[PDB]
């Protein structure tokens, strides 16, 4: 399961 | 021996085509096993191996809108880094993410990966120690500390340990033998024409998997690094592997030279000659 | 920008003939937006099958096309791509013996 990602 | 899960990401603007392009690739042990495109007709999680089909409708629509609301955050994403690189909106761009984890044989975490690109360069990544960051230019400076300041190397230190970990072990339960699969190399050489007194000797490696392999030539015991000419592995497009490895020797002395194969499926190295016909 | 690298090959051992699939392998080139042409005879082959896009840990992309083909002793088959890292498309063209 792919992580969920945070804003750059 | 070790296991990995890896999952990498490319989200591409096209400025007035559409919407930017966004796929989640994932991988155990170097195997695509799901692949989400927002450019398809019903953008949703697909099996991309037979082994992943025995997972529940809920955990396909968990994906899918888990990827879906990533593919929101990147199209932010690549606006934000229009403003820190002082871009035009007309342009178009990529943003790219490898992201997963390395376990040994004990089902320990070996190597953790949060790795970033803008444009094919690096641009920010997860240090070895999961608590620190490496930004390769000023405008992942400023993710660097807005990730530094909100504890973003914390979130996936516990991903990366637990997450993602728990996951790869339970895709490993339905598909740990199927990723073990090897098809050894079958092998030829082959005698082609050179400029007055040379000739070449090609020696093939065909229909093997996985894709690592190592092709030698040999004159006596010496190997012959310098002057071989190789091509890189490429897939024959049946889900096996090629690869071939040449040099140039004098005519006549075609039987001076032997060719190695090296490859996991194989009991022992594979040891070969040129063999012309009866 | 990255210039593609490419091979244009024969899934099978060629044998004139018998019908077979011809492989253009395309790596090592970023941007991902990329133009892939197989020829015949200097003509444009109608059905070209692609894979899709996958890219590689130096973050270059490739990708596989393919196209089902008898192959003859005297056809000619090629492979072209058009990229931005290049002024000009590149043709590649099918060597039997590599």
């Amino acid at each position: 399961s792919i992580i969920q990602f945070e804003h750059l | 021996g070790p296991h990995s899960l890896r999952y990498f990401v490319t989200a591409v603007s096209r400025p007035g085509l559409g919407e930017p392009r966004y796929m989640e690739v994932g991988y155990v042990d170097d195997t695509e096993f799901v692949r989400f495109d927002s450019d398809a007709e019903n953008p949703r999680y697909e099996p991309r191996a037979r082994w992943m089909e025995q997972e529940g409708p809920e955990y396909w629509e968990r994906e899918t809108q888990k990827a879906k609301g990533n593919e929101q955050s990147f199209r932010v994403d690549l606006r934000t880094l229009l403003g820190y690189y002082n871009q035009s909106k007309g342009g178009s761009h990529t943003i790219q993410v490898i992201s997963g984890c390395e376990v040994g044989s004990d089902g320990r975490l070996l190597r953790g990966y949060q790795q970033y690109a803008y444009d094919g360069c690096d641009y920010i990544a997860l240090n070895e120690d999961l608590k620190t960051w490496t930004a390769a230019d000023m405008a992942a400076l400023i993710t660097k500390h807005k990730w530094e300041q909100a504890g973003e190397a914390e979130r996936l230190r516990a991903y990366l340990e637990g997450t993602c970990v728990e996951w790869l072990r339970r895709y490993l339960k339905n598909g740990n033998a199927t990723l073990l699969r090897t098809d050894s190399p079958k092998a030829h050489v082959t005698h082609h024409s050179r400029p007055e007194d040379k000739v070449t000797l090609r020696c093939w490696a065909l229909g093997f998997y996985p894709a690592d392999i190592t092709l030698t030539w040999q004159l006596n015991g010496e190997e012959l690094i310098q002057d071989m000419e190789l091509v890189e592995t490429r897939p024959a497009g049946d889900g096996t592997f090629q690869k071939w490895a040449s040099v140039v020797v004098p005519l006549g002395k075609e039987q001076y030279y032997t060719c190695h194969v090296y490859h996991q499926g194989l009991p022992e190295p594979l040891t070969l000659r040129w063999e012309p016909p009866p | 920008q990255k210039t593609p690298q490419i091979q244009v090959y024969s899934r099978h051992p060629p044998e004139n003939g018998k019908p077979n699939i011809l492989n253009c392998y395309v790596t090592q080139f970023h941007p991902p937006h990329i133009e892939i042409q197989m020829l015949k005879n200097g003509k444009k082959i109608p059905k070209v099958e692609m894979s899709d896009m996958s890219f590689s840990k130096d973050w270059s992309f490739y990708i596989l096309a393919h196209t089902e083909f008898t192959p003859t002793e005297t056809d000619t088959y090629a492979c072209r791509v058009k990229h931005d890292s290049m002024a000009e498309p590149k043709t590649v063209y099918w060597d039997r013996d590599m």
